[PDB]
RNA sequence: AUGGUAGGAGAGCGUUCUAAGGGCGUUGAAGCAUGAUCGUAAGGACAUGUGGAGCGCUUAGAAGUGAGAAUGCCGGUGUGA
RNA sequence: GACGACAUUAGACGAAUCAUCUGGAAAGAUGAAUCAAAGAAGGUAAUAAUCCUGUAGUCGAAAAUGUUGUCUCUCUUGAGUGGAUCCUGAGUACGACGGAGCACGUGAAAUUCCGUCGGAAUCUGGGAGGACCAUCUCCUAAGGCUAAAUACUCUCUAGUGACCGAUAGUGAACCAGUACCGUGAGGGAAAGGUGAAAAGCACCCCGGAAGGGGAGUGAAAUAGAACCUGAAACCGUGUGCUUACAAGUAGUCAGAGCCCGUUAAUGGGUGAUGGCGUGCCUUUUGUAGAAUGAACCGGCGAGUUACGAUUUGAUGCAAGGUUAAGCAGUAAAUGUGGAGCCGUAGCGAAAGCGAGUCUGAAUAGGGCGUUUAGUAUUUGGUCGUAGACCCGAAACCAGGUGAU
């Protein structure tokens, strides 16, 4: 429940506490995946749709009569079987959003976070001091700390400059304390948090 | 997100026109008539398997037969004398000792002739 | 649409407090001359809709 | 997890059966459906409670009662609900809906005497049963009809 | 000890994407169409052609998902002298 | 009004990288790099977050002026008591008779129409409010008016996305409401697709078409106008290996000649003989037709939700239930949200009573309950409403076109 705030040169500046009921329970793996699940449904427009057999253009008249002479009874040319159309049961504009219980999602979130914890995944420094926007130089920051390709950077707040700087290097994410999701923190491999984060973060989620 | 029927049609088809071939006309080039055929060649060699036990035991039985009614004895006679002497060998060898080896086929025609 | 109360069903059932749907009796109301005393008063109590007719009829008291 | 990992809890999703594909699923060719009549129909079969003709069930019973539309309905406390309060605290409405026995005051509180009090207490609401005051009273207490 | 057009709870595949991971690929990488493998499957990893720049595998989710007939419709093609 | 920013809108300028080796080239393997508000995607004989460009920055002009904090004129500091007398709205409130709209089937009717009636009141005012008289709210109805926030997008316009990916949002991303059909109203197709570069066979040789050669920009013309390539099947057609006394659901189970082996090991076969022999199918007590319907390929052809109900995983999480809308957020997650919405108690038609209650004038029996488990719940089979598995009537109505 310790864990070194390093500097950004990577040394060491102190340890911290965080609680085990935010960054140290026992993950769970169904609450985890149900919430992975619900965010990936609720960023997908439904903008799709067909036209059905009374909405195709055309094709009003009985195009010939009952009994034929020799032919199949037809009703219109734009009966399902024909080939300008009329579709039978395709894709209507519709949402795939649903939601879950409030609580839920926090266990969702501290799952996440917990599971980050506990395969040393977890590091916190002290603030980022970035006064101009430059990837060059949070480049050679994440190579200090010894960080893998995909990352998540927790700011307190908003760091405009670190935002800035970190915005694309691929495979680094920026977020704030109130904008975790656990689809990010799902995909990233290490987590690194300031200070006044990790405290926010444990306050609103203890 | 459209599925168009592509190229599985065309793969589960051209299977069955393969197992046709060898077939007369239109059965070894037309899907319908083809599968037709195939599923009744399947039911077929499936009665076969069936029908070939009995085909070769009928013709191992007709050989032994012949074979010892050259002693004056029938089939029938031998294999119940054969029986009593207890000797448990099958037709199918019958029928090859009297084929290929006709001298003991004559002493095991003795040992049924005995027993009885 | 929400699905719709059959509501000449509704005046004339009421729900017990497991599941059942306590119900009225008929041949009531009318003439009862032709009845002896002892009937007139076995036609008071009331009873339950029975287990095949709740096979049929459940969807329609719903919200009941 | 990852997400390259993912796994639904066991047991919690199934496949939906897909009806009219073909014979081995054994929902072939008619469907389900059976062979002929109201019931093979696409968008048929009787509406429910039709019986064909027979006299329905709800048309063969009386129709009895009326419902009074100003009725009252009380919130309900019972007595072993009362216990969790500490000695000689004096409950009142509020004081019940903010400690969260009470949900929805509806039209009261009365107080009912279903459990074993076993603390002292003074209690203040619209009704009470009879039981209820016997056994408030008979720990020490005082009921007081607001 | 272990059949059922109607029955329940089953493990799976073609299209798409996430949501990923990991690959085959402009000394070539396809896919697709002709090849000995896998097979009850549906569905994919090494000789001709193709080109000549596009696909797989794994896990999970979503279905314009889901291909012998309907005197079916036709881009339609072609037969039967 | 100088009214103090329309937008700072036309807009346009305006990042920063890269070279080497093996097929045309690298954008595969080496070695490097990008400068801050861009550093973000995306289009170019080879896949440049650093060619076209945006994104950031720049200045920004017509009708522009954010449109304001003096904003000329000019405001309206309200002069408090009573209601005592006058005014407070006319064929009218006001109702009968036929009808309509109100959730309400016209009625016992609180709003509207036709026809007829008529006919009030004033400070002791009168008058009005889902049958009448006293209390409550209203008006000073009919006499009258007029506000914004409040609806909605052909396609307008520009800028964008598990989307249409072209039997497509479209009938039509090509010559499309065009060929064509019909007197007319009207109906209504097919056909889409270099570029590596026409470099499109100069040149040259035998018959008009078409060939055979060379030739070529040809990294490759069986890549020749069918440069979207480009496949299949039906059908072909010319070669061949084996195969010719008969009665046929054409196969299957029992074998002389000829072969020879991949993505490799009773491999790979090929083609001759005696026995035995009935469909996707459908519909049927029963069919294989003398019952139905049918060559090949395919768009390409038969299970959503508004949104409810009920029955079968995980939990805030279990004395327990919040969020619906709304708001803030990237069309997300999420956060917040009590003017707000199931269970913990049942019984009775109801008043009501309450671990009981109804019945009974009984407190009696007997019915229905009690003697713990649910949902903020959210999410995987069957029903309901939709028009609901698909295709198919004869017909009804409404609006039109037609006496060539």
């Amino acid at each position: 429940a310790n864990y070194d705030v390093l500097k950004l040169d990577g040394t060491k500046s102190g340890s911290i506490e965080l609680s085990d009921a935010v960054f140290g329970i026992e993950p769970n793996n169904s609450v985890l995946f149900e919430a992975i699940n619900l965010q990936r449904a609720s960023l997908r427009q439904g903008t799709h749709a067909v036209k059905n057999r009374s909405a195709v253009s055309g094709g009003g008249r009985k195009p010939w009569k009952q009994k034929g002479t020799g032919r199949a009874r037809q009703g219109t040319i734009r009966a399902p079987q024909w080939r300008g159309g009329g579709i039978v049961f395709g894709p209507t504009p519709r949402s795939y959003a649903y939601k879950m219980p409030k609580k839920m999602r926090r266990l969702a979130l501290r799952s996440a976070l917990s599971f980050k914890a506990q395969e040393n995944g977890l590091t916190v420094v002290d603030a980022f001091n970035f006064e101009a926007p430059k990837t060059k130089e949070f480049k050679n920051v994440l190579s200090t700390l010894e960080q893998p390709k995909k990352v998540l950077v927790v700011t307190e707040n908003e760091d405009v400059n670190v935002e800035l700087s970190a915005r694309n290097i691929p495979g680094v994410q920026v977020t704030t304390a109130q904008g975790l999701n656990v689809l990010d923190i799902t995909n990233a491999d290490s987590l690194v948090i300031t200070e006044a984060a990790a405290k926010k973060v444990e306050e609103v989620l203890g | 997100p459209r599925v168009k029927g592509g190229t599985v049609t065309r793969a589960r088809r051209k299977k069955t026109i393969k197992l046709a071939k060898g077939y007369f006309g239109s059965k070894h080039t037309l899907y319908k008539v083809a599968k037709q055929q195939v599923m009744k060649s399947g039911q077929y060699a499936f009665r076969d398997r069936r029908q070939r036990k009995r085909d070769f035991r009928k013709l191992w039985i007709t050989r032994i037969n012949a074979a010892a009614r050259q002693h004056e004895m029938s089939y029938s006679r031998l294999m119940n004398g054969l029986k009593k002497a207890g000797i448990d060998i099958n037709r199918k060898m019958l029928s090859e000792i009297a084929i290929s080896d006709e001298k003991a086929f004559a002493q095991l025609v003795t040992k049924a002739k005995d027993a009885l | 649409p929400k699905m719709k109360t059959h509501r000449g069903a509704a005046k004339r059932v009421k729900r017990t407090a497991s599941g059942q749907l306590k119900r009225s009796r008929a041949f009531t109301s009318h003439l009862f001359a032709n009845k002896s005393t002892k009937q007139k008063r076995q036609l008071r109590k009331a009873r339950l809709v029975s287990k095949s007719d709740m096979k049929r009829v459940k969807q329609l008291l719903a919200y009941k | 997890m990852k997400l390259h990992e993912l796994k639904p809890a066991e047991g919690s999703r199934k496949e939906r059966n897909r009806v009219g594909r073909g014979v081995a699923t054994g929902n072939g060719k008619t469907s389900g459906r059976g062979h002929k009549g109201q019931k093979a129909r696409s968008g048929g079969g009787v509406r429910p409670g039709f019986e064909g003709g027979q006299l329905p069930l709800f048309r063969r019973l009386p129709k009895r009662g009326f419902t009074n539309i100003n009725r009252k309905e009380y919130a309900i406390v019972n007595l072993d609900q009362l216990n969790k309060f500490e000695d000689g605290t004096e409950v009142t409405p509020a004081l019940l809906v903010e400690s969260g026995v009470v949900k929805n005051e509806k039209s009261g509180i009365k107080i009912l005497g279903n459990g074993s009090l076993d603390k002292k207490l003074t209690v203040k609401a619209h009704k009470f049963s009879a039981s209820a005051a016997e056994a408030i009273d008979a720990k020490g207490g005082a009921h007081e009809v607001i």
